[PDB]
């Protein structure tokens, strides 16, 4: 969780292990935060700015018999 | 008062949103100011009548509620050696 | 532009909104105050524009020309930019004295703050707001220009000779009907 | 119309109201300010330039 | 109907009152603010009516 | 004369100041309000004088 | 002129004064704005419609 | 007690056994809640919106001899 703070506004960036934030989990976080959040200050829950990286690597092997699926 | 070594020092928290200029109740040339960035809710100004390290601000960050802007005022009158009134005659 | 951060003037002619209706026990906004004066000045400008033109002389403004073609204009009234303004500046602009030459007045907007002019500070005796800063002031001064198409022409010269006279007040819209 | 300095809805955001005066076009409403008159779909009277009732009364 | 409860504008032409003179260290009534612009708009209306008629095209 | 202590009306035609621009986080002065309407009334007076004369029946 | 808004803290509190400008009739007062002139109890000049001095100069 | 939350303001509705809120009790509540309210947030105390219901009932009874004031 990353709590981003402004004057009179709170933004709670939260994510799961996969980097997503489902609506059910967002509602559960909000319900949990009802007890902890300060009264009279706006609060909002949003998912992190997840970035998905695709990797294609060419690797050369000294012992060419070790080549295979493993 | 815990972070500092003494309790007798004068400390108070000012809430500027109490002095927002309302149309009716606020006196025209009175103490109130027009609403804006500083005279705004979720803002506090802490007056400290004693020398403090800058890390005291971080200490307040541990205690203040999330979403409130913090300001610190150093009152140099409280720290004057002896009586602060200066004499000419 | 007064729509920016320091003033946040919310007035816009297209919205056809002609009155700010204040309510009790609410926090007063400086933008509402700015718009309150903006509306009245806008409609006054409309009323003026429905009659006068920006180069219309009402009274005074008798010009004096030296042998060195140095021009000075006496004080007088003139309609410029939605208001009838009293000209009282001692300009000494000169003309080349050849070809068509036009004399005009240019209006420059400037901001006056308490820092520049200390008199704007609150001087109400015996109150908490004594000597506190407050509202700024929009200063609009007039100065002569020569062969400036942006300025509002008041006189026209041809080879140093006055081209057209106007003994009495000029009223463009009225003059069109009368013509 | 809310407070522009804050820019969000709040207890302090609300302020003064505005009076809006929109103009609409009518056909035969006597209360409205007449601008044109027609007879059998044909224009009745023209005015090439600005109209000024008091001024025209003086000039007449 | 700006004499109503929310605004309470005290403007009335019969009173012949032309200016609101604010004083220091007093409440700033919203009715006073409304009357401040109502006076100016009324006198501008009078000035316009002294020349123009309703529906005069420009 | 409204330039005195009880009102402090700061309007002056010679200064060529035509708009009172309020700023946030400042106290509100009664003199600013008085000048706010004084400017408009002065310019309305100029507009009327440019057309009409005192005592002109309508 | 006292605040008559129900249920406010400034109720019945004093506020801004008012500038009252009452017009009155005068005779042979040079400071007053003349509206009529008489000679031996007889009207001197008439004006059937609105008077406009600056317009009247141009028209003359 | 009912706490109603708004951005930048808190209002507390309180009542006694009779549904009233005395001025002294209001001041006591305010003084107690000075310690509780968040910094930089406005708190207000008001009385519950009491609604006195007037009931006029016509009761049909079997035993006409037992009709009486008691």
């Amino acid at each position: 969780v990353y709590v981003y703070e402004e004057t009179g506004h709170i933004t709670v960036f939260a994510h799961d292990r996969n980097g997503n934030l489902s609506d059910t989990l967002k509602e559960d976080i909000i319900d949990a935060l009802q007890d902890y959040r300060p009264s009279g200050i706006m609060l909002d829950v949003t998912g992190v700015e997840k970035e998905e990286v695709n990797v294609s690597a060419t690797v050369t092997i000294s012992n060419k018999s070790r080549i295979g699926d493993t | 008062k815990d972070y500092l070594g003494r309790d007798d020092i004068d400390v108070s928290v000012y809430e500027p949103f109490t002095n927002i200029f309302y149309t009716n109740k606020s006196h025209l040339n009175g103490e109130d100011h027009l609403m804006g960035y500083y005279y705004r809710f979720a803002v506090i100004n802490v007056s400290i009548g004693d020398y403090f390290p800058v890390e005291i601000i971080d200490v307040i960050n541990e205690f203040k509620p999330a979403g409130v802007t913090l300001y610190v005022t150093y009152d140099g009158a409280s720290t004057i050696r002896g009586g602060a009134i200066i004499k000419w005659d | 532009n007064f729509k920016g951060s320091p003033y946040l003037d919310r007035f816009d002619p297209s919205k056809d909104r002609t009155k700010v209706l204040f309510n009790p026990d609410r926090p007063l906004q400086q933008a509402e105050l700015n718009e309150m004066q903006s509306i009245d000045q806008y409609y006054l400008k409309n009323l003026g524009d429905a009659i006068f033109k920006d180069g219309d002389k009402q009274s005074g403004l008798g010009f004096t020309l030296s042998e060195d073609n140095v021009l000075t204009v006496n004080p007088g009234y003139v309609y410029i930019n939605g208001k009838i303004r009293y000209y009282d500046n001692d300009d000494s602009v000169k003309i080349t004295g050849v070809g068509k030459e036009t004399i005009g007045i240019k209006l420059t907007e400037r901001i006056v703050t308490p820092d520049e002019d200390a008199s704007l500070l609150d001087q109400t005796s015996g109150v908490p707001s004594y000597f506190s800063k407050g509202a700024d002031r929009l200063e609009e001064k007039m100065s002569l220009t020569v062969n400036d198409p942006t300025s509002a022409t008041i006189y026209t010269f041809m080879d140093g000779d006055l081209y057209i006279q106007s003994t009495n007040a000029e009223m463009d819209k009225i003059n069109k009907v009368l013509a």
